[PDB]
């Protein structure tokens, strides 16, 4: 076998100008000899377990619920190496182009989170990493540029354009299409073209590979449902994907709703988008009527993203998975909940799927419930965004 | 087939000469100024054109070329705004080879054949389509051969045997090459050769005319110059008067490398 | 039995106020009960498994001493949950106090990080909350006093005198000298009087009881040394405890040298003070000819004490451990290093034990060496300080 | 025994008044003015002096005597500097009762008998380590012995019965009490009492002259002021003439109310 399946359901596929076709084809094989080499995925484990922290923590919150007949677990991602879930999948990247003989990695961040990863683990595995970065988000993001730094990697300030995200991937990507030879992207999320999304569902496959053991372990049964924030898909597919063939599990992805759908300041595409073509994939899109893309917005810098991965908009339309929204006050007020009742202070992103659970236990208080909430990362980062809306309205 | 292209190349080996085709994305910088520039480039020379019409995330393209859709679409620039101006300039020269430059959303928005034919309508003669590779064009080529457009494939030089075949077979009007000047360029012509491919043509990097000059040469039917014709439009944004006398004599001098 | 043993070899005891002796005496004889009722043992287990994150990884370096031949393993004490090893004994206290019956907390910081564990276990056990704070103190900690703001705590700054933490300890002994029938004061670190240090041992045990079946099972054999920065003793006690009766396990515990002992701008009594009677109890003292205690200095806050605790004390005196110092510069270019040839970012107070560790490794590159690190917490607090220093020489 | 407490009290209930004793930190706010405020405070009619000696981190005392703490610090305050003021003292006003609030690393830094012996030959009488309880006051309480000053107990109405009576056994002088006046304070004196402890004196909270005659009543042999003395202090610090004035009408008027 020399191919994988590029779609899922007509969403997907390798939309990308041809001069990157053969970087693509090259990161096919080398991922599928990946996944048979078992000193690979032994050193993968390890590096797992005894560097990142895995397995990691399923807490059964004490106070925030207890008002209600809903059991609500958290799946600790927090407490992995790098704060967020982001580590999974960048380690395996990293590990597998260094097994393709690269010595070199590009990547591209905003928040500054997936550099910050991606920086953390070339450091590790002595990759020379570059990461692309808008002008202006290097400005709004002094501690975390100072992050990659201290690890060894190069910031390139992207001041071309906007001189903002939008305008560091197609850096990170023409670089790549230059040097794919010698350099490997990390991409930051399981969007983009083939095999991008199967690869980032592989590595953050133990999300829900370890809650269903730690459930069964824990409380008996599987759970009622899996629910997990959705910006690009990374986080919800790494729990998503052990559970996708237990029938009786629902999974429950909850994107940003931003000032209200009705606002148009959202980043909801997957209820709210037209399928369309952008960032080398076929995939719902924020577009207006002539096909131009629309800019997204949420009070998370990981959720804003305009489009969704392609296996999430697939589960939608087999019904297979349900997508929900939560504004910016959702999940504020469930980024507070979670700090004062649980001594936990968890990161906006995750804050979207707990705001839902947070709904699913308060509407129906006397239902028996068993519900699990991806953590997909720590709060520290976010500390001053909630402190200054808090004090912008009023505390 | 026979379309302006196979008119276009037969008369100019006749002449022996080469194809500059100068890259000016539509409704750069605004819809009024962007045809008085379409329109200066056919009276200064040009062979053919290949104009781009503006999208809002060319993940492919150059700083240069950033800019520049992001211009037209600071002015408001419509799909429907640059079928207006592709009309009115083919009912002022026909006859004159006419691609378009495009990014897939916007022909897949709004429905693949019902964007391919307000396409042929506007009297477009090809279409390339950055975003979408060869083997996966099926759905995009087999509407382009029911409407009469020719679909357009960039070869890259680093790309399969397998694939370089493929692309010559698929492709019609021109071949769009990303070899440079200064694997090499002459084995890549070779490939495209054996294989039927139709008449190259060189785009990366060709800004001054002794580049245009040693691109006939080394065997290429012509050459386009993306970059180099949007740069002037960006350093002369505030004068109008200077922008279009710097244009024209930038297709006279990057024509008459197109000589002997 | 009715007592515990309160000193440690003459070092330690119970020199307080009269009226603090019945609170003493009461917490002495709750936490025997505490030790013998197995329900408390497994809530206990639970917490730290479930919630805290623990057992912790045992990591090891590939890049850091790649140049020798030392082994070197990192106790990942920085994956805690709370990003520091102060959450396990401060899980163990507030859980103790909840079965005195007592409701309230009172608790002193410095640099925040003891005042954001203790509000996060309030939190989660459903405790109200007093952390005391000099006000010079809160004006230089705006996201420490907004985190713990978040979890429900009240945060008393205290502007009497000097307005630092030395003040807030006596603030927090003073209400606790009021209110000890009510509330429970949770004590920082392993010093103190009796039974505060053997209580804080007991609950920081884990980290040292981890390590050794985690090095069994992973090298093979024990570890030559285990290597723990010690500004109060918390870390350093839980690492060392459960190697005490391995008669061939070296203990070393690194104190901050500051800018050099020669400058008296240091934190290291341990070697460099004279025995005395402060906080509470007997122990070596940074003093004067005639008594006054003296100021204590280190680059990271953790290490400013200018005492130690008694079984510290005592270890060194019966030759069980020995004790090392570290600079600032020392422990700086430790933290650099353990960024960029590994993936961590550790705490400055742990930095000191690394850059003894890196002595060590080295100084004898030819030579075979398996040591440990208790690497006691992330260093993304001490981003904003690292940043500085080197500004301030050249970065 | 038979100190300078034991001719005081006698001679206090033959009068049939109670005891007022001041408290004010050596050295405060300098070691010239600690002298005449030291010197004042028996010219207007102290039975007995409560002096402290300034510590580094005194973790027992509130606000107040904190501050009074460093004031005489800041100024460079030594033991040393202490005992000239107390030997000065003693020599003008010969069998008057002085008793010093120490904290123990005071006494233990330079050796415990080191110390206590510069105590008596400054002419002290009694010394209350604040930070050694009574279980743990066998080192301080022997050496005291056999010096001869009288050592001191505090004793707090929430201790065991068996620790009230052992403060009760170990104690002189006078017994030091951390009730308040507005377990009762009546009944801390009744166990004390029956194990006949030292005389009683209450300490916490006496600020006016009403918490003095309601604190000889209800049956104690004496009142201290800490926090109302030092204050007087504190207020004070730049008008020098002032704060002897302040000073002497506050002795006097809590001195009146330890009459009948
Ligand atoms: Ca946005
Ligand atoms: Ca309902
Ligand atoms: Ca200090
Ligand atoms: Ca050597």
């Amino acid at each position: 076998m020399s191919k994988l399946n590029a779609y899922f359901g007509e969403y997907g596929g390798q939309f990308v100008p041809q001069i990157l076709v053969p970087a693509l084809d090259q990161l096919e094989q080398e991922f599928i000899k990946a996944q048979a080499d078992e000193s690979f995925k032994q050193e993968f484990k390890e590096l797992l377990q005894e560097y990142a922290g895995r397995p990691t923590a399923l807490t059964k919150t004490r106070n925030i619920v207890k008002n209600t007949r809903t059991k609500l677990y958290l799946k600790r991602e927090d407490l992995l190496h790098g704060g967020a879930h982001k580590t999974n999948q960048v380690l395996g990247q990293a590990l597998l182009a260094k097994r393709m003989g690269k010595k070199e990695i590009i990547a591209e961040t905003g928040a500054g989170q997936h550099g910050v990863a991606t920086a953390l683990a070339c450091a590790l595995l002595d990759l020379k990493c570059r990461v692309y970065m808008g002008a202006k988000d290097v400005e709004r993001q002094s501690p975390n540029v100072f992050r990659m730094k201290l690890m060894g990697a190069e910031v390139i300030p992207v001041h071309s354009g906007s001189a903002t995200l939008k305008d560091a991937c197609n850096e990170a990507l023409r670089d790549w299409s230059a040097n794919y030879s010698k350099a490997h992207y990390l991409l930051g999320t399981a969007a983009g073209p083939h095999p991008f999304p199967t690869i980032v569902r592989e590595f953050q496959r133990m999300i829900g590979e370890e809650t269903k053991q730690q459930m069964l372990a824990k409380e008996g049964r599987l759970p009622d449902a899996v629910i997990a924030c959705v910006g690009g898909g990374s986080n919800a597919i790494g729990m998503f994907a052990d559970f996708i063939d237990e029938k009786n599990v629902k999974l429950i992805g909850v994107e940003p709703a931003g000032k209200g759908i009705e606002t148009g300041e959202h980043g909801a595409p997957l209820k709210h988008g037209k399928t369309g073509i952008f960032f080398g994939m076929k995939a719902p899109l924020m577009q207006n009527s002539d096909g131009q893309i629309e800019e997204s917005y949420s009070i998370s810098a990981g959720l804003d993203f305009p489009s969704v991965g392609p296996q999430h908009a697939h589960l939608l339309a087999i019904g297979r998975a349900k997508y929900a929204s939560a504004t910016d006050d959702e999940a504020l007020d469930a980024f507070k909940l979670l700090c004062k009742k649980e001594g936990i202070i968890p990161a906006l992103e995750s804050s979207h799927a707990l705001a839902h659970a947070l709904k699913l236990a308060y509407e129906d208080p006397n239902k028996e419930q068993l519900l699990v909430v991806n953590l997909s990362g720590r709060g520290d980062k976010d500390i001053f965004t909630v402190h200054d809306i808090l004090k912008e309205k009023g505390e | 087939m026979t379309n302006r292209y196979t008119t276009l190349f037969a008369n100019l080996e006749k002449r022996n000469e080469g194809a500059f085709i100068p890259f000016v994305t539509i409704g750069d910088p605004n819809k009024a100024l962007s045809f008085e520039i379409i329109d200066t480039l056919v009276s200064s020379g040009a062979d053919a054109l290949e104009l781009g019409i503006p999208f809002s995330d060319p993940l492919a393209d150059g700083p240069t070329i950033q800019e520049a859709n992001i211009r037209a679409l600071e002015s408001g620039i419509t799909p429907k705004d640059c079928f207006d101006i592709l009309t009115k300039i083919r009912a002022k020269y026909p006859h004159i080879p006419i691609g378009l430059l495009l990014y897939a959303n916007l022909v897949y928005a709004n429905g693949i054949e019902n964007f391919y034919q307000k396409c042929l309508d506007a009297g477009v003669d090809s279409i390339l389509i950055a975003d979408v590779p060869a083997h996966e064009s099926k759905e995009f080529r087999d509407i382009a051969k029911k409407v009469g457009i020719a679909q357009i494939f960039i070869a890259p030089p680093d790309a399969s045997e397998s694939t370089l075949k493929q692309i010559s077979e698929l492709g019609s009007g021109y071949t769009y090459l990303l070899s440079r000047v200064g694997m090499p360029v002459e084995d890549v012509l070779t490939k495209l050769r054996e294989y039927n491919a139709p008449k190259p043509v060189l785009g990366f990097g060709i800004s001054k005319p002794e580049q245009v000059q040693q691109a006939i040469k080394a065997g290429a039917a012509g050459a386009i110059s993306g970059s180099a014709t949007v740069k002037i439009i960006q350093n002369n944004i505030s004068n109008k008067q200077k922008m279009l006398n710097e244009l024209t004599y930038f297709v006279k001098e990057m024509k008459a490398a197109t000589l002997n």
